[PDB]
């Protein structure tokens, strides 16, 4: 990550750029900071995962602590600007393009 | 129409394959001389090495310390190559002399024939209703013997040829003689099942050209979903070609019934070569190294070699910086001609004297070296692949039922209680190669391979089940796979005897939830 | 050829009364009372009913097929309008509105009796006013019950909310001030566990939305802005039965609690017409409303009412405030649809490809899928396609430059595809014209070149990971969905551009889907060109089944009658030309940078064995129906290697020309609204609350938990 930041944004450095990289970040930090006021109002309590993540049963508490350690490095250090723009049209084969995680295992309901 | 008979010559008469095996066997027979633990010559027969294997097991059980068991576990894995090599050199010798593919494959049938029972289960069926319930593997003989009472706890028994010939005889009797000599080795069992399928339809594949045949080296070379579509051309399957879903779904919606069970071992193995192709990719991922399973196989060979050496030319892996990144090891090989990366002199030299000293990351770069090369129709990596443990260990990942170990054993009984009525007086006496394998040949074969009590030295279950219940305090079979505290022990426990893997292969294929009313691979 | 006199023939009403019977039963729950559209008063409700029902040919959806309601079978493959324009001479729109409202209200009374039909409303969300909460809010926590999977959820009431406002302290103090007032032990225990778990678990106060329902065209006709419009709506209701009777109760309740300053200005608000209570909380962008097509009624995550016809978007937020200001932004303005004739309104919508389904049912034959046994004999070679040869430079022309930034390449691709629509509208100004043949190839190829241009930039390590553009067609799809309503473009309010805009929006949806297919086995994202394609057909280009696997995948969409068949068959062939493109560009001209991607691409001679193989397999006796249905709805431009490359060599020379005008910013695409800084006046956010929380220090008594 950092070499990919050392190459590009730290290529040219002057005094004018140092103020320039600040407010370019700060407005995005205010933009990234504005997301939590947006998303949290539209949340619902009944998610099948958020009941499961915040469990306190020690048999469930240990199934997650192995999971996030094993599934740690499948995540990446990349921030996407296109994370919240969604495709309005849904092809049923193409319903995955809404989701936008790196590690997207298919979860299938068996009844 | 020429590529049926031509592709079989890679199975049967490839002189590059015969050159690579004799390279391996000369390495093996020089490595059996130079052992500090203690011998067949090159021109010995297959039945020598069978009688030589049980000598080593009679030599290895008695001199089993906990301190020398690296030298023991190699000299078991060495032999179960050398037994397969002297089995694999049976057609390559005969086709080089006789130049006939039929008579060459006859030399395999003339081995496994070895040209030369109803009272048991009636005692069992009364025994189940007196039970009817975990007390069947826990009979009074197992009250004496607990977790690790003696050296015999890891092996078959206390080093009897008469015990080890009973397992030789029973799998010969119940049609499972192919499995027991090879192990569940993902290549050697796959190779010799295709050859078992070669004589079974020698008029259909050959001299009439109606059904398309493939070598086993080619089916490994294809992509992940392309293997089953190649396998469906091998047998007489018919289905929709393009399947968006997984293989494990669209296979079931065709009603595959009255299938040859030689074809159902291969569908097992391609399902566990797929889940071996993932688990080398899923565990070797680092930064600037993102492999994918459907990647083109000349590029995985390109990308993996351009990863560990910064030159994309195929370098020696065992001397690069990346193989030494986990831990600093030393750099010894005597021929330091450019040395090519898939060299049998090289890859067997580190497996002998450095493979016990590898961590988990250094291990996987050996198997990823030999998962590529399999994907590129390299005979050198094919011959390399016989002495790796990793192709044996694919049946370890098979266990995914969360039920107890006794509930898998009741489903083994539940087959036999149906199989006891299904006797149509089809008598299996020798494991031929013209023959089929029925489901009764598989359920009775595994159960009599498990519960073999000789000299009151406990059976294969009563050493394994006691290792689970009173040794790891585990009730659920699926908990062997999660929690690396359990698993890194459990792949050391099984790897004493290859016949554990042969047991689990016979125990996984027979203890399905739904084996009672449906096929094996179904 | 008859002048329209209000009389209906037997054939049209059988189409017409069916077209209601689909739409009122479109939920499948039965006939629905909210589904009524007033045609006479509002034209936009009428033209929406023209588009999705009347102008297109009839078709029963899959979920309606099991429902089995009033007889669709004589009237399946027939459209109402094309019959109606053929029988009768073209009328003005106003006698049509009386004619269809007369039929509809009889259909409504036949299904609902003496219920007065009302127009389908336009929804407006209002959450918070002046950073206060307009309703009794909701408390959300990360606490979890052991009795229930669901978190702790405490919803306030009206009488509790008076105490919740009069607290000077923060939100944490407000719930503590609330705890004295509350009188139920089943509430007090429910509030105690929230306050007790404060330091360990989140507590946030979240308001509910109130939706302002109103007839849009009836109310907002005379008002200048939508911001001006709701004010003229609320003054009707406070002075005054409309279903906004809730809100004017809630205002007078809440302004009673906000005692002196906020009740007076609200009481002054009903007098002065200069006042605006309705003020934008967010910077508004296109579109203003989202117009809900009937598919959106079925989606459970949307959870739409039947009465939703237009909602003010999540991009566009309204908050009631006295003090704040209205910026200068043109999208506040009331935009009404032009009342246009039934003739021209169809041809601005009418697309030839969306009748692919009716060609397949009438004059198309279902193709049997390839059985694997028949697949064995139809192929001869099983050797693998392999070529590692280095490409000769002298046949190729360097049109590709990698120094151009990706966010600029989003801008150039939209600007270049605005010009192709600009040339197709104006040069073919001459009544049943379709989209031109070159379109849906130029929409897909040019989006495919920039989609690969991400993957080339991300592999070369040249793009910053701070702003990685994930899907570039997403910039294309959001742009051409709303390009006609967007200022600053030649396509602004251009009715000919609508069916060119909607087509390139849907065609660019299928572009990244080909390039990003997560495999069914491996669930990872990836930076490759062919790994997207290889996961789609479940085979590799080195494998000899790859020619069959592409076409046999298209047989899946073909036998369904799917319109997506033409769009995909453009896409997969275009991806193969891309792999020829960059591998010819990079191997000759960027020989260092070529080395990192040479494993991520296909050699073009390997692509040629595929493309020579596909074109032969399309002419085979099994697949003759595939080729003919494609050429009905597209031209065979994509089969040529050379005309496609010139369409790419045009775009990659377009960058070298239009690099002058790269300065224009990307028009924003996110669903999340752009922030407008409002005056801090909230419960936690008063100036009084800043000094009150400094007045009490952090007491050692409470941190001891006593």
């Amino acid at each position: 990550y950092f070499i990919n930041y050392a190459i590009i944004k730290l290529k040219e450095i002057t005094s004018d750029l140092l103020i320039k990289y600040e407010r370019e970040a700060y407005l995005s930090m205010k933009k990234y900071g504005y997301l939590g006021e947006v998303i949290a109002a539209r949340l619902s309590p009944k998610d099948k995962i958020m009941n499961y993540v915040h469990e306190t049963n020690e048999d469930i508490m240990s199934n997650l602590r192995r999971y996030d350690m094993e599934n740690a490095f499948k995540n990446k250090m990349s921030t996407y600007v296109d994370d919240f723009a969604f495709f309005d049209d849904c092809g049923k084969n193409e319903q995955f393009l809404n989701e936008r995680c790196d590690y997207c295992p298919v979860i299938e309901e068996v009844e | 129409d020429n590529d049926n008979i031509e592709q079989l010559k890679s199975m049967i008469g490839n002189d590059e394959l015969h050159k690579n095996l004799t390279i391996l066997e000369k390495l093996i027979l020089e490595s059996l001389e130079k052992d500090k633990l203690k011998i067949p010559t090159v021109q010995s027969t297959f039945h020598d090495i069978v009688k030589y294997e049980h000598l080593i097991k009679e030599q290895s059980i008695e001199i089993y310390n906990s301190d020398i068991s690296d030298k023991i576990k190699k000299k078991i894995f060495i032999v179960r190559t050398l037994k397969t090599i002297k089995l694999m050199l049976i057609p390559l010798n005969s086709y080089k002399q006789n130049n006939d593919l039929k008579s060459a494959l006859e030399e395999l049938n003339n081995v496994f024939t070895n040209k030369e029972h109803g009272t048991f289960f009636r005692k069992l069926l009364t025994h189940v209703r007196t039970i009817k319930n975990k007390g069947e593997t826990l009979i009074l003989g197992d009250n004496k013997i607990d977790v690790m009472n003696s050296n015999d706890f890891f092996f078959t028994t206390n080093s009897n040829v008469k015990f080890m010939e009973n397992l030789d005889d029973i799998t010969n009797q119940y049609g499972l003689g192919l499995i027991n000599h090879l192990g569940p080795h993902l290549i050697a069992l796959g190779h010799f099942t295709v050859l078992k399928l070669a004589l079974k339809n020698y008029k259909n594949y050959f001299e009439a050209k109606s059904i398309k045949f493939f070598s086993w080296q080619k089916i490994l070379e294809f992509s992940m979903s392309d293997r089953f579509k190649v396998l469906d051309m091998m047998c007489d399957h018919e289905s929709v070609y393009y399947s968006e879903k997984k293989r494990r779904k669209t296979y079931l919606k065709v009603d595959r019934s009255n299938t040859s069970m030689e074809c159902n071992i291969l569908e097992y193995l391609l399902h566990y070569f797929n889940k071996y192709q993932l688990e080398i990719i899923k565990t070797t991922q680092d930064t600037d190294f993102d492999l994918h399973g459907m990647m083109e196989h000349k590029y995985i060979k390109d990308y993996f070699f351009s990863f560990m050496c910064n030159d994309p030319k195929e370098c020696i892996i065992y001397h690069t910086n990346q193989f030494k990144k986990e831990a600093n090891e030393e750099n010894t090989f005597p021929e330091q001609r450019q040395i090519s990366a898939f060299n049998l002199y090289l890859n067997y030299y580190y497996f002998m004297k450095r493979y016990s000293s590898y961590g988990v990351k250094k291990t996987l770069y050996v198997h990823l070296l030999n998962l590529t090369g399999l994907l590129n129709y390299d005979t050198r990596a094919y011959v390399t692949s016989l002495y790796l443990p990793g192709y044996y260990n694919a049946v370890e990942m098979s266990f995914t039922e969360e039920k107890e170990f006794s509930k898998l054993f009741e489903s083994l009984i539940q087959c036999i209680e149906k199989c006891h009525s299904d006797q149509a007086r089809q008598i299996s006496k020798d494991s031929n190669l013209l023959n089929n394998i029925t489901k009764c040949d598989l359920c009775k074969g595994a159960f009599l391979y498990a519960n073999m009590k000789f000299d009151e030295v406990p059976s294969m279950l009563q050493k394994f089940y006691v290792y689970l219940t009173k040794g790891l305090k585990i009730q659920k079979v699926s908990s062997l796979i999660k929690t690396l505290d359990i698993y890194q022990d459990y792949s050391n426990y099984l790897s004493h005897d290859i016949n554990w893997y042969t047991f689990l292969f016979l125990f996984r294929l027979t203890s399905f939830k739904e084996i009672a009313k449906k096929n094996v691979a179904e | 050829k008859d002048v329209f006199a209000g009389f209906v023939t037997k054939k049209l009403k059988t189409l017409l009364d069916c077209n209601f019977a689909l739409y009122y039963n479109f939920k499948g729950n039965g006939p629905d009372a909210g589904s009524f559209l007033d045609f006479v008063d509002e034209p936009e409700q009428f033209y929406w009913f023209v588009e999705h029902f009347l102008s297109v040919k009839f078709r029963v959806p899959k979920h309606l097929k099991d429902k089995n309601i009033h007889n669709f079978t004589p009237c399946l493959n027939r459209s109402w309008v094309s019959e109606f324009l053929k029988e009768y001479e073209e009328p003005f729109v106003n006698p049509v509105m009386k004619f269809l409202d007369k039929e509809q209200r009889l259909f409504f009374t036949y299904n609902f009796g003496d219920v007065e039909p009302q127009g389908k409303y336009t929804y407006f969300p209002v959450k918070e006013f002046h950073k206060y909460c307009i309703l009794p809010p909701l408390i959300k926590t990360n606490i979890k019950d052991g009795e229930s999977g669901e978190f702790l959820k405490y919803q306030l009431n009206k009488e509790e909310y008076k105490v919740f406002l009069s607290s000077v302290g923060s939100q944490m103090t407000a719930i503590k001030n609330l705890y004295s007032t509350v009188e139920d032990e089943q509430r007090k225990q429910l509030l105690k566990v929230i306050i007790e778990n404060e330091s360990t678990n989140d507590i946030s106060v979240q308001c509910p939305t109130y939706n302002i329902k109103l007839h849009y065209t009836k109310e907002c006709a005379n008002s200048n802005n939508i911001l001006k419009c709701i004010d003229e709506f609320l003054r009707k209701t406070c002075e005054k039965k409309h279903p906004s009777a809730d809100l004017c109760e809630h205002l007078q309740f809440l302004f009673e609690s906000l005692k002196n300053p906020y009740l007076d200005n609200f009481k002054k608000f009903m007098t002065n017409s200069d006042f605006t209570l309705i003020k934008p909380q967010s910077v508004w962008n296109v579109p203003i409303f989202d117009i809900y097509k009937p598919k959106n009624y079925l989606d459970s995550v949307q959870n739409l009412d039947t009465e939703c016809f237009k909602k003010l978007n999540s991009k566009n937020l309204i908050f009631l405030s006295f003090h704040d200001d209205i910026p200068n932004n043109p999208y506040y303005n009331v935009e009404l649809q032009e009342i246009v004739k039934l003739s021209t309104y169809t041809y601005s919508i009418f697309d030839k490809l969306y009748n692919f389904f009716f060609v397949f049912k009438k004059s198309g034959a279902p193709i049997s899928p390839v059985s694997v046994k028949e697949l064995s004999h139809n192929i001869t070679d099983f050797s693998f396609k392999e070529d590692n040869s280095e490409i000769q430079c002298q046949n190729v022309r360097k049109s590709l430059d990698l120094e151009v930034d990706v966010e600029t390449m989003k801008g150039i691709a939209a600007e270049k595809l605005c010009k192709i629509i600009e040339k197709f509208i104006l040069t073919k100004d001459d009544e049943k014209s379709d989209i031109h043949r070159g379109f849906r190839i130029l929409c897909i190829l040019i989006s495919t070149h920039v989609e690969a241009y991400n993957i080339v930039r991300q592999l070369l390590n040249m793009e910053s990971m701070i702003s990685l553009t994930r899907y570039t067609s997403l910039y294309i799809h959001k742009f051409f969905k709303s390009v006609t309503l967007l200022k600053g473009n030649f396509l602004y309010k251009n009715n000919k551009a609508i069916r060119y805009s909607r087509a390139c929006s849907k065609a660019s949806l299928h572009v990244p889907s080909v390039l990003y297919r997560r495999n069914i086995y491996i669930p990872e994202t990836f930076l490759s060109l062919y790994l997207g394609l290889s996961n789609l057909v479940s085979s590799n280009p080195s494998s000899p089944f790859f020619e069959y696997a592409i076409i046999e995948f298209l047989v899946t969409y073909y036998n369904k009658g799917s319109e997506k068949f033409v769009l995909y068959f453009i896409s997969i062939i275009s991806v193969l030309y891309i792999n020829e493109y960059y591998y010819e560009q990079l191997s000759c001209f960027y020989p260092k940078e070529f080395e990192l991607i040479k494993s991520r691409m296909i050699h073009p001679n390997i692509v040629d064995r595929i493309l020579k193989g596909i074109d032969n397999l399309m002419k085979s006796t099994r697949y003759d129906k595939m080729r003919t249905m494609y050429l009905d709805f597209e031209s065979s431009d994509i089969f040529s290697r050379e005309k496609v490359f010139t369409a790419l060599y045009n775009f990659d020379s377009f960058i070298k020309t239009n690099e002058q005008l790269k300065k224009k910013n990307l028009e924003e695409i996110s669903e999340i609204p752009v922030q407008l800084e409002t005056s801090n006046d909230g419960i936690g956010y008063r100036k009084q609350d800043v000094l009150y929380e400094t007045d009490k220090p952090q007491t050692m008594d409470e941190a001891s938990y006593e």
